[PDB]
DNA sequence: CGCCGTGTCCCTCTCGCTGGCCTATAGGTTAGACTTTAAGTCAATAC
RNA sequence: AGCGAG
DNA sequence: GTATTGACTTAAAGTCTAACCTATAGGATACTTACCAGGGACACGGCG
């Protein structure tokens, strides 16, 4: 037999509903309104942002709210325009284009 | 969770919010594993944080692990920490950056998407697949006040194209007068001056030309916004920008699934569908009819509480990942399941999708893009339904997610109805005749590899292995000590053997095992036949039951010693044939002039033939004295005595155990007779292959099964025995060829050249002359073999064996010796050679070249034939499923009358020949009545043998029989009307199959239908209730037939007695030979009755339906259907084909809906049209007419009302695709049903009054105990 | 509003065996050793 | 693909 | 045999540092539209 497997393993260890680790439902709530609860343990830190089941990231309903912040955005036309381009040259042509749109509204 | 709280099944849309609810997460990466580590990756199509780990209880980095942690997510990689087999039930979902339409409601014919929208299959595919715009709202009130204004803006538009058009004129009159000032000014020729002129006037025809394209352009676009309403296509998108940048407002349009999307939003089936309604009501014609199909769609997502909406996706559902596995093959190897590229493709469309959107492209990357994404969901759900399938590596179309679910390899033909099973084994067969009847040898290896647990646990107890598994290690080397401890596990402990194909029930049955050397299964020789299993190779597989159920049901429902008898036909299946029958005749028969016959001459001595006890006779026949086939007379005292010498000599109670009594016998038959039981009268008679089925017949019907199978056994033993001892073989010297051969043979071909003479001549045409000279030379085949037939001896081995009812017919006695016939063609004619040679004389080489056309035709056929039948037989299993014994009686007058024999014209009652098939096993429905006297047999009798002759000694013919016709039951059928069983013998029990039984002995004998049509093509046109090809016309009233002679066809016109009007028939073809009405044939001007077929060939089952109610359609299918079977030599009883006929006729098409949701043409069960008749009574009374319908197989199985089934039928994605738009609900009543949801079918030991059966001591019994 | 022709879709038996381009930047990952600490171990001793 | 049983 | 203390060595971390993967960007002669079945049933467009 070709005898594949799907990694990982089976693991028989006596299943037990009675003696669990104590767990601390933790509550996330989406852009769009929408509340997630997430079983974390209690023995670590509540993360303030959680990739819910709505595929969209939430923050923790609770009050903290670190609020970090990010790279702008990646990149921009404008700016690649600025990295061979400066702005004297810019002006100039811009004054060109508004003198040809003005000759051809009244001349 | 548990098969008992499993009550329904239902299937309907889901939504993108429905989606969006089963997904654990979003597939957002179009990634699978790593390359190196080999992991699954993070939100990709293996995502370990929504599917699952792949480890049991473990986080992705390995934190959290262990049950103790169980429910727990870790809080680095998000996996929640549980079982790894989660992944096999977690789903996923893509959020599609466009909406895209559900493949199976758009190209699916007919396109629902289409019918819902009222858009033609080709606008829905344009708009679509971005090839053509279409406007999904109008501001009527906007568009009816600026009809002026913008009136007046085209007014302003079309004055200034008219002045730049008059402008041009007058430059061309400019330009004119120039050149005509020059040419006539100037020296030229006389037609240059007009080649000029009429060029300039072609200018100016060319700019009028471009004036009236103007004027197009502009008109055109003008009529198209007066007309513009929603739902209408726009080709030609020039037209449509035009349109947008001038009247942009006033009309939004739009293009793709987001446009299906927005019409369906802006769309009310409430008014949709009473529109239709009243259109239907109101209407007629192709226009109603359209209306009509439509109406099957829109009230569907009204009826449910659907939305029309679940055709356009939002987001695409995730299958689990275990569902699609990837697996590390040996080699390292990945394999994957060719469903992760389909995933794949569809992710990095949609991201691309996202990412030009967010870019900012123009509008045709992004709609080639959107077009992109709508190809790859639709070859994710389906491949290749549109345009050329999506091809993986090889150039082989990518397996889809729909192609999971249909065909013999699908999913619920190849997993689900059928499945591999442990505790199987399969091995070839060898004939064991020292077996009994419940035995089957069991090879040593196979048994113990079957029964390993079973051994293992008893090899444990008795203290030969300390503990499993060293008892285990003891069976993986088979140790010397086991094979007692096997021989004490397998002891009565019953195995089921089965024999693909299962043609019928009896094909698995249960044998009590019994350990045989090597390597082979030693089976009865009895159960051949039942199994159709000769040992040239035929191996079969050998299944063991398990729990205590299913021990006792091996035991009891399936022990060969139990099942003798066909449950088609009631005939014996387990008598003895080939060498037994051979045996047996060969010691039953009596030869006269024999050594120690009987003679009764006096004067000089006694008789000196009789003895004084069977004892003495065989010490004689060990002696050179007395034959075991001589005429003598012996003293018996163990055997009873025929009825007639019984009845003389004893009369009233003769008790034979002890009286003795003379019979003039032969030896072997009193050895015989001691075969049978006590009671058993003595035979006396040659034992024909037909006479012992006979006994066996008797014998099963009076006495016990189990008798029946030891006397059967009995009889197999003295078969064997004395067909070793009858010496029949064949030598050269025993085939004789007939003498008169060559004369014959002279004679014949005497005529063949005076036909060929005649032929060249130019008598006759090349066809009269070929049959003619088959005519000839079949006539002579025939008088060879009478020839070859007179010569022979009753004694030759030849023709001992075909006469005796071993096997063989006499035509293939005459083929080897004599004359083989004439010769097929490839094509199917006769070849008139003809092959004018027997086997044992040898062919030439060119008579076996013609030979050999024939027989590679019928192995041809007989391939293509056989699987004609399994289609066959499995179209009558599926259409009967739910037709199962569930009551007792219904106590219903209704019942089918049927003819027994018929009177003589001079007046006597000679027995309908096919009477053992019809009025046998069958339960009187009314009283019978002799001459107006008292009952000779009243209702409720089995009707069986003694009871016919009874019958048909009183002089009555017709009598009335309950029939699964005239069942009053609702669910299924009852016992009663249903019958004797003709397997068990007697009255059918309250859970049988009856259905599953039927399907299976009309489709078994199938395979030997030697294919107008009149074989296997003619039963599968007549259950499936086609038009047949030789549509032969019936009358319809009563009438005169005023017939014509026309050329190249007829018209069988009849005025009727009714005088009402009359009807005249089309272009009736002339090829189609008149009938014989009753001796004379149709004559014109001749009175015929209501249904007197006019033209030859068959009628088609649905006008003589409509003309003549639903009895007599009945008993055409019937009749037709037998008459197919008899044509060959098979014997089914009537009752299997009137359960197929009882399902076939079960629907009403409605014609007037009254008020109660019917639509016209729907095919509704009469069973609910009369609930709904009995709910509409009250309440105000409008009754919907309906008419009685014969439906197909196909179309009765396919219009079940559990889904479930019907899918696993025929049409997987059709069905599916209905059933999800209906929202229908499967109650799991059926056999299929419960058999693909693994609980138990109810039928039956799973019906509920046997199953929950309560079983508890005796009081008595426990007082002992 | 019928009759016809053309295009499209679904169906076609069961079981079984063998083997066949290049570069430059910035950032994350792991492996490898150092230092600490919970952990495993032995020897003598008293009751 | 070849091949067996029906 | 069962109650201890005082060393005495050891694997497992826990952590800092270094290299080897990883996500990403860029590249300027000019090149501008790819590639053998039948047999039945149902639905759509033409024509009368
Ligand atoms: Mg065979
Ligand atoms: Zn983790
Ligand atoms: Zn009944």
């Amino acid at each position: 037999v070709l005898r594949g497997s799907r990694l990982g393993a089976v693991s028989y260890e006596t299943d037990r509903n009675h003696d669990l680790a104590p767990r601390q439902i933790a509550r996330y709530r989406t852009d769009n309104g929408e509340e997630f609860e997430v079983p974390f343990a209690d023995d670590a830190e509540i993360p303030g942002t959680w990739l819910c089941r709505n595929g969209m990231e939430g923050t923790l309903i609770e009050g903290d709210l670190p609020e970090p912040k990010k790279v702008k955005p990646p990149r921009t036309h404008w700016d690649m325009l600025l990295e061979r381009r400066s702005i004297e040259e810019l002006e100039e042509l811009l004054k060109e284009r508004l003198e040809l749109i003005r000759s051809r509204r009244r001349g | 969770l548990d098969v008992n709280f499993f009550d329904e099944l239902r299937i309907g849309l889901a939504t993108a919010e429905d989606i969006r609810q089963w997904s654990y997460g979003e597939v957002k990466k179009p990634e699978t594993i790593n390359y190196r580590t080999l992991k699954p990756e993070k939100d990709g199509l293996f995502c370990e944080k929504i599917f699952g780990p792949t480890r049991d209880w473990e986080c992705y980095c390995g934190k959290y692990k262990r049950v103790r942690f169980k429910g727990i997510i870790c809080e680095r990689c998000g996996v929640e920490v549980t079982r790894a087999k989660v992944r096999r039930e977690r789903m996923g979902h893509i959020e599609l950056a466009a909406p895209v339409t559900h493949i199976w409601y758009f190209k699916g014919v007919p396109s629902r998407l289409g019918y819902l929208l009222d858009l033609a299959p080709k606008d829905l595919e344009k708009i679509i697949y971005f090839a053509a715009y279409v406007i999904t709202s109008v501001d009527e009130e906007m568009r009816h006040n600026e009809l002026s204004t913008l009136e007046a803006e085209m007014a302003v538009e079309r004055k200034a194209v008219e002045d730049q058009r008059d402008g041009e004129l007058e430059a061309r009159a400019q330009k004119l007068e120039a050149d005509l000032a020059e040419l006539e000014a100037e020296g030229a020729k006389a037609d240059a001056r007009r080649k000029v002129r009429d060029g300039g006037e072609r200018e100016m025809r060319q700019i009028r030309d471009r004036a009236q394209r103007e004027l197009d352009r502009l008109e055109d676009i003008w009529s198209t916004f007066t007309k513009l309403a929603p739902k209408q296509l726009i080709v030609d998108e020039n037209l449509y920008r035009e349109l947008v940048d001038r009247y942009g407002e006033y009309f939004t349009g739009a293009m793709g699934a987001e446009s299906i999307q927005k019409l369906i939003e802006n769309f009310d089936i409430d008014a949709e569908a009473e529109s239709l309604r009243d259109v239907i009501r109101n209407g007629k014609g192709q226009k109603k009819l359209r209306a009509l199909k439509r109406l099957k769609v829109v009230a569907a997502f009204q009826q449910s509480g659907n939305s029309p909406m679940g055709m356009v996706l939002d987001a695409v559902p995730v299958i689990p990942p275990e569902l699609r596995p990837m697996v590390q093959l040996d080699g390292g190897r990945f394999a994957t399941s060719d469903l992760n590229d389909l995933y794949r493709r569809v992710i990095n469309r949609n991201n691309r999708l996202k990412r030009l959107i967010d870019l900012g492209a123009p509008e045709i990357i992004v709609n080639n893009e959107k077009r992109m994404l709508q190809e790859s969901v639709d070859a994710l759900f389906d491949n290749g339904r549109r345009g050329r399938p999506v091809t993986g590596p090889g150039n082989r179309p990518l397996k889809s997610l729909s192609d999971l679910l249909k065909g013999k390899q699908g999913r619920f033909r190849q997993n689900l109805l059928g499945k591999r099973v442990d505790y199987s084994g399969r091995s070839v067969i060898v004939v064991g005749p020292q077996l009994k009847l419940h035995q089957c040898g069991l090879p040593k290896l196979m048994a113990l590899e079957l029964f390993k647990p079973f051994v293992m646990k008893r090899l444990v107890d008795l203290n030969h292995a300390q503990n499993i598994k060293s008892a285990k290690r003891m069976v993986e080397r088979q140790r010397p000590q086991v094979w007692d401890v096997l021989e004490e596990v397998i002891a009565e402990h019953p195995v089921l053997l089965n024999r693909a194909p299962t043609l019928h029930r009896l094909g698995i049955q249960a044998f009590e095992p019994m350990l045989v050397e090597g390597k082979a299964i030693q089976l009865h020789p009895l159960v051949c036949e039942a199994f159709n299993a000769d040992f040239d190779g035929d191996q079969m597989a050998v299944h063991l039951p398990l729990s205590a159920e299913a021990q006792a049901e091996a035991r009891i429902l399936m022990l060969s010693s139990n099942n003798i008898l066909s449950p088609a036909s009631g005939r014996p299946l387990a008598m003895p044939r080939l060498d037994m029958v051979t045996g047996l005749y060969y010691l039953t028969t009596e030869v006269p002039g024999d050594t120690g016959e009987y003679q009764p001459a006096s004067g000089d001595h006694p008789e000196t033939g009789v003895y004084s006890s069977p004892a003495e006779a065989i010490m004689a026949a060990d002696r050179g004295v007395l034959s075991v086939r001589a005429k003598i007379k012996v003293r018996l005292t163990q055997l009873r005595p025929p009825v007639e010498i019984e009845a003389e000599l004893f009369g009233h109670s003769g008790w034979q155990p002890g009286d003795a009594w003379m019979a003039e016998t032969t030896l072997g038959r009193v050895m015989f007779n001691e075969l049978l039981p006590l009671g058993y009268p003595f035979v006396n008679k040659q034992m024909h292959k037909k006479v012992q089925a006979a006994i066996i017949n008797d014998l099963a019907e009076r006495y016990p099964m189990i008798v029946v199978a030891q006397t059967v056994d009995k009889l197999k033993d003295a078969g064997f025995y004395w067909a070793t001892r009858s010496g029949v073989t064949v030598s050269m010297a025993d085939v004789l060829v007939p003498p008169r051969k060559k004369e014959i043979l002279d004679h014949y071909e005497e005529r063949a050249d005076k036909v060929e003479k005649q032929f060249q001549r130019g008598a006759l045409n090349h066809d009269e002359r070929n049959e003619a000279l088959v005519e000839i030379w079949k006539e002579a085949t025939d008088e060879v073999g009478q020839a070859l037939r007179e010569h022979y001896p009753d004694d030759n081995p030849i023709i001992t064996i075909v006469d005796s009812g071993a096997t063989g017919n006499f035509t293939q006695t005459r083929t080897l010796a004599g004359m083989k016939g004439l010769v097929t063609n490839p094509k199917g004619e006769f070849i008139p050679r003809p092959v004018k040679s027997s086997f044992r004389e040898g062919l030439t080489v060119l008579e076996y070249f013609i030979n050999t056309h024939g027989a590679r035709k019928g192995l041809a056929d007989t391939a293509l034939r056989t699987a004609d039948s399994g289609y066959l037989t499995r179209r009558l299993v599926d259409v009967s499923q739910d037709v199962i014994v569930r009551e007792h009686d219904c106590q219903t007058e209704r019942g089918i009358v049927v003819e027994l024999a018929e009177r003589a014209p001079d007046g006597t009652l000679i027995r309908d020949p096919y009477i053992e098939t019809s009025a046998y096993a069958r339960t009187l429905g009314t009283d019978a009545v002799d001459e107006a006297g008292n009952v000779i047999v009243e209702r409720g009798q089995d009707l069986g043998d003694p009871e016919i002759d009874a019958l048909l000694a009183a002089g009555i013919t017709q009598v009335k029989v309950r029939s699964v016709l005239t069942c009053a039951t609702s669910t299924g059928v009852c016992a009663t009307c249903y019958g004797r069983s003709m397997a068990t013998g007697k009255l059918v029990d309250i859970g049988e199959a009856v259905g599953i039984v039927a399907a299976q002995s009309i489709g078994e004998p199938g395979t030997q239908l030697t294919m107008i049509t009149g074989g296997l093509p003619r039963v599968q046109e007549l259950f499936e209730a086609r038009v047949p090809r030789g549509k032969a016309p019936i009358a319809d009233v009563t009438g005169r037939v005023r017939l014509e002679d026309g050329e190249r066809f007829y018209k069988i016109t009849i005025v009727p007695d009714d005088g009402g009007e009359e009807v005249v028939y089309d272009k009736i073809s002339k090829r189609q030979r008149l009938r014989v009405f009753k001796e004379r044939v149709l004559s014109d001007g001749d009175h015929v009755e209501v249904g007197q077929q006019l033209m030859e060939g068959s009628a088609d089952p649905h006008e003589v339906l409509r003309v003549q109610g639903p009895r007599e359609v009945q008993i055409h299918l019937v009749r037709e259907v037998q008459e197919v079977y008899r044509a060959q030599g098979v014997s089914i009883h009537d009752k299997h084909i009137e359960v197929i006929v009882r399902q076939m006729l079960r629907r009403v098409t409605i014609i007037d809906s009254g008020s109660t949701e019917f639509l016209p043409g729907s095919l509704i069960d009469r069973a609910e049209f009369e609930a709904e008749n009995r709910r509409v009574v009250a309440e105000g009374g409008e009754p919907a007419a309906g008419r009685p319908v014969l439906m197909g197989i196909t179309k009765a199985s396919l219009a079940t009302d559990s889904w479930l089934s019907a899918a696993s039928f025929q049409e997987t994605t059709r069905v599916l695709t209905d059933a999800a738009i209906n929202c229908r609900s499967d109650k799991l009543n059926g056999l299929k049903e419960n058999v693909i949801i693994g609980k138990l079918i109810p039928a039956g030991t799973g019906i509920n009054r046997y199953r929950n059966i309560a079983v508890q001591p005796t009081e008595e019994a426990r007082a002992a105990a």
